[PDB]
RNA sequence: CGCGGGGUGGAGCAGCCUGGUAGCUCGUCGGGCUCAUAACCCGAAGGUCGUCGGUUCAAAUCCGGCCCCCGCAACCA
RNA sequence: AGGCAAGGAGGUAAAAAUGUU
RNA sequence: CCGAGGGUAGGGCCCGUGACUGGGGCGAAGUCGUAACAAGGUAGCUGUACCGGAAGGUGCGGCUGGAUACCUCCUUU
RNA sequence: UUCGGAUUGGGGUCUGCAACCCGACCCCAUGAAGCCGGAAUCGCUAGUAAUCGCGGAUCAGCCAUGCCGCGGUGAAUACG
RNA sequence: AGCUAGUUGGUGGGGUAAUGGCCCACCAAGGCGACGACGGGUAGCCGGUCUGAGAGGAUGGCCGGCCACAGGGGCACUGAGACACGGGCCCCACUCCUACGGGAGGCAGCAGUUAGGAAUCUUCCGCAAUGGGCGCAAGCCUGACGGAGCGACGCCGCUUGGAGGAAGAAGCCCUUCGGGGUGUAAACUCCUGAACCCGGGACGAAACCCCCGACGAGGGGACUGACGGUACCGGGGUAAUAGCGCCGGCCAACUCCGUGCCAGCAGCCGCGGUAAUACGGAGGGCGCGAGCGUUACCCGGAUUCACUGGGCGUAAAGGGCGUGUAGGCGGCCUGGGGCGUCCCAUGUGAAAGACCACGGCUCAACCGUGGGGGAGCGUGGGAUACGCUCAGGCUAGACGGUGGGAGAGGGUGGUGGAAUUCCCGGAGUAGCGGUGAAAUGCGCAGAUACCGGGAGGAACGCCGAUGGCGAAGGCAGCCACCUGGUCCACCCGUGACGCUGAGGCGCGAAAGCGUGGGGAGCAAACCGGAUUAGAUACCCGGGUAGUCCACGCCCUAAACGAUGCGCGCUAGGUCUCUGGGUCUCCUGGGGGCCGAAGCUAACGCGUUAAGCGCGCCGCCUGGGGAGUACGGCCGCAAGGCUGAAACUCAAAGGAAUUGACGGGGGCCCGCACAAGCGGUGGAGCAUGUGGUUUAAUUCGAAGCAACGCGAAGAACCUUACCAGGCCUUGACAUGCUAGGGAACCCGGGUGAAAGCCUGGGGUGCCCCGCGAGGGGAGCCCUAGCACAGGUGCUGCAUGGC
């Protein structure tokens, strides 16, 4: 089925935490934890604090998203 | 919870089955559904007696 | 403008005090060194040594005028 | 005196940090 | 009289919670640093002592699960 | 400086439709810097380095002092 | 880790059907305990059941036995028998009624309600059978029981058809577009006839009862079914439920789209970041089948707690060693006993189950009959090889004597020089010290260096070792004293005294701590300097504790041979120390090295085993958590010993190998440095580039291996860049629709040219026709098209080079 529910909303990085895993501060409001895309890790694109990427986000926990694209 | 897309909520009642799942920590059971609020998976076809969906409903 | 300690390559400072010696530190240009950015390490300039004339055998170095600069007197009124 | 050495000697510089593909 | 049990002090365990606090496992791109692994750039490890953000560091002692030869000069074959 | 040739002015000559940007070449004048070059650093062990000139290709012409090729003169020093 | 005060024993008495600390009075002072008491947890136990090759391991559902309890607790009474489930009294708790004084309850009986919970049944019929109780008996009870009901909850049995029937229908999927699969599956034809209806329809039930017979034995009779109008049999009679898991490896079975580290799957490995054999679907396949999966729990596999059957040098793991108690274990001979042990006989090991046979229910399940076995335990008889035990003996073990020896063994008492440092004396002057460099530092108050003397404290150079000693930690000046161990010769003496060793006692580097001394050097902490992006470090200079001793404590360790101790056996050689010999070579006792057999994961080990054995002890069972916690003990504290789990990870680990790397080593090379000649960097210019500028300064080339390179010829061309003007199937290719004109040249205007507009010479070919005239080829133009074109982007998509 694959549920495409999946919120495409903008953010800017505030901080840097390990494994790629980063609170950004969103467009939309809150800063929640959002984890790199697993694309982004392959092509070696580094995301550093102060960018403005495309944090993707689950309808179940907004608390959570993952980063889609390069800043 | 496994299956494609959880109807689960906040305070809707469930079963567990156990079973650890390896990537997970700590987690060591399994949601298991169809029974109680947690109800089964809409468009499975294969696999759903594991999953709490009832047949698909031939003509 | 009183007072009194100074303006040092370009920047911050030593040497001023026992007078002969310009030093360090930072930077700029070459070159090394690397995969490089280095750091580094080499060198290359660059000081009216705030100045003026005075001393001496010799002056940033010693007395002054200054141009000052920082000041602090310029307060009790 | 050489042959092969045995044994004690004091030198073999000191650094050295980083990684956008 | 014996006597379940009750009461009153005192402990014991065990459950519930419990302000307070210790607090460990893992984690690709966390931060500082680079300890260790090559003599890892001061051999390391070690037991203990004190100290330090931290890895640790030093001291005393032990160990080898440590690496190591190449010139010159004196005594002697 | 009769070393040394830059730069510039003037006149030309040739090739090409045309040399101003942007050619080569000739002539005459001009005659700058430079007195063997810091720390560095490259080349080379034999007809070689060094020096000296000629030819070629591309090409109308040539900015070629390049490249490729040829020959003439002809070294030094290698302990290690 | 100690427990016990009726607690252990006794006299008397009570009590009991009966013994007894069951209880009481009194005396005694035991009794138990590491061969695990007491405490905490867990738990009804067994026959069994499951598993398992077995030994075991788990478990104790139902059915059988025993036990214990009937809300919790306590007590008696009656009785053959209860400490009494549907009996009593009392208290407590709870529910119920109350005219508040009080009473009544007990489903852990069937059944059911409720709660908890993932989860578990009918408020069933019947006394017919069996059993039970009562009764002369009739009978009466009987939720024991017999059955039915519910649940795929389990096991077994069957049905969802069978036969035919295409080189192969469609539908759906794949495709290499040929084809293949689904699949003889279907449809269809033939036959059966689960279901369903009609007909009959029970075994189970012959006793107890009556009468003959004595109310006996024996004989005749009759009544008596919940299941059930079920089972079944006869006749008829319809083709009439298929599902679930999986499909990467384990592990049986593969493809397509969807998805693109997302959604997801997972039991592990792990799959997924664009054709996923792993995710979602589809088909296809495989496994089973009225089931199939999932999860839990258990065994297995797991020889992963190891008796059969693991180990401990490096992997987890040898205790730090000594002595030593319990315990375990014990040389040779000769006999007695006969406990262990073995055998036979027999008793017991209930039934059910397990096992084998046969029988019955249409098979099987299930049940029956028969049989055997069965570990263990008793009893009687024996056996004596071994173990035990008692006796006698023996010298191979062990211990001892005599003769010696090596020795840093340990302590006590002293003493010897070298050195340092400190003081004083001398003489001396300008620095010394230090480092990769320097600085702090000390020194003209005269240091550093040098002599002379003294003060002291510490350690012991050379011998010195791959050496010796010790049980280990450890131990070195020298002397003496006391003193431990040890080793050999002689085999003289004892006659198994032995080996180990849980605990225990004893020792125990170094640091550390206490009291007191001592204090030269060194030297944590500390202060300095430097070094450094930082320096709490290396380096240097001071410096307190401490190092040193005495007493006391601490007790750890890479306390290492990372190897417990003991004894026996199993090729050597070689050096080494130390003893005796008949002394170039034998024979003992140590320390090393290299190696037979063998062992080991390899490395290695290898008469000094890690080999073959045996004895005994100590540990180990994934890593991390963690030597932590909690408790316990010790300690003046520091901390030690003892020693977890929760959790968490599919690793942690060893050994070797290929590499790779090394601010590791050696050998070797090259114009790589040296040796030499000449340049370059400096001057100008010639050029290429980096930059900046520009409308554009074409694009690329990048350390060597980009830079007189691609550009081996940029005025235009080149030319890819920019301004302007213009063109469009287009400069060029192979076609189409076609429409006219069409081979072709000669011009004119505009314009920087290109181009645009435009005139006019100008049609022959193949031809058919007398001619008018018509078509097609070559060839060219216009409109749309197939298409061209692109030095346009990707050399991490490439080929070539
Ligand atoms: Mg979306
Ligand atoms: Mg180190
Ligand atoms: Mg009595
Ligand atoms: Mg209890
Ligand atoms: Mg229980
Ligand atoms: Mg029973
Ligand atoms: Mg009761
Ligand atoms: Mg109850
Ligand atoms: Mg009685
Ligand atoms: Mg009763
Ligand atoms: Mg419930
Ligand atoms: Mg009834
Ligand atoms: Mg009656
Ligand atoms: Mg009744
Ligand atoms: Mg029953
Ligand atoms: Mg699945
Ligand atoms: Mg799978
Ligand atoms: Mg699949
Ligand atoms: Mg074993
Ligand atoms: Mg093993
Ligand atoms: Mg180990
Ligand atoms: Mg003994
Ligand atoms: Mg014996
Ligand atoms: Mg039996
Ligand atoms: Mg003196
Ligand atoms: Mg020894
Ligand atoms: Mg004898
Ligand atoms: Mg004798
Ligand atoms: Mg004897
Ligand atoms: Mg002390
Ligand atoms: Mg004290
Ligand atoms: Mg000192
Ligand atoms: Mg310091
Ligand atoms: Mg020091
Ligand atoms: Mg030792
Ligand atoms: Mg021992
Ligand atoms: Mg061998
Ligand atoms: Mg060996
Ligand atoms: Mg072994
Ligand atoms: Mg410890
Ligand atoms: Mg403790
Ligand atoms: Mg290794």
């Amino acid at each position: 089925a694959k549920e495409k529910d999946t919120i495409r909303t903008e953010g800017v990085v505030t901080e840097a935490l390990p494994n790629a895993t980063f609170r950004v501060k969103l467009d939309s409001g809150p800063e929640i934890l959002a984890y790199i895309s697993g694309k982004m890790r392959m092509h070696y694109i580094r995301i550093l604090p102060g960018d403005r990427v495309v944090v993707e986000i689950t309808p179940y926990d907004p608390t959570r998203g993952r980063i889609v694209y390069r800043k | 919870i496994p299956g494609e897309g959880h109807n689960l909520q906040e305070h809707s009642v469930v079963l567990i089955r156990g079973g650890r799942v390896k990537d997970l920590p700590g987690v060591r059971y399994h949601i298991v559904r169809g029974v109680y609020d947690a109800a089964g998976v809409k468009d499975r076809k294969k696999s759903r007696s594991k999953y709490g969906t009832k047949k698909p409903k031939e003509a």
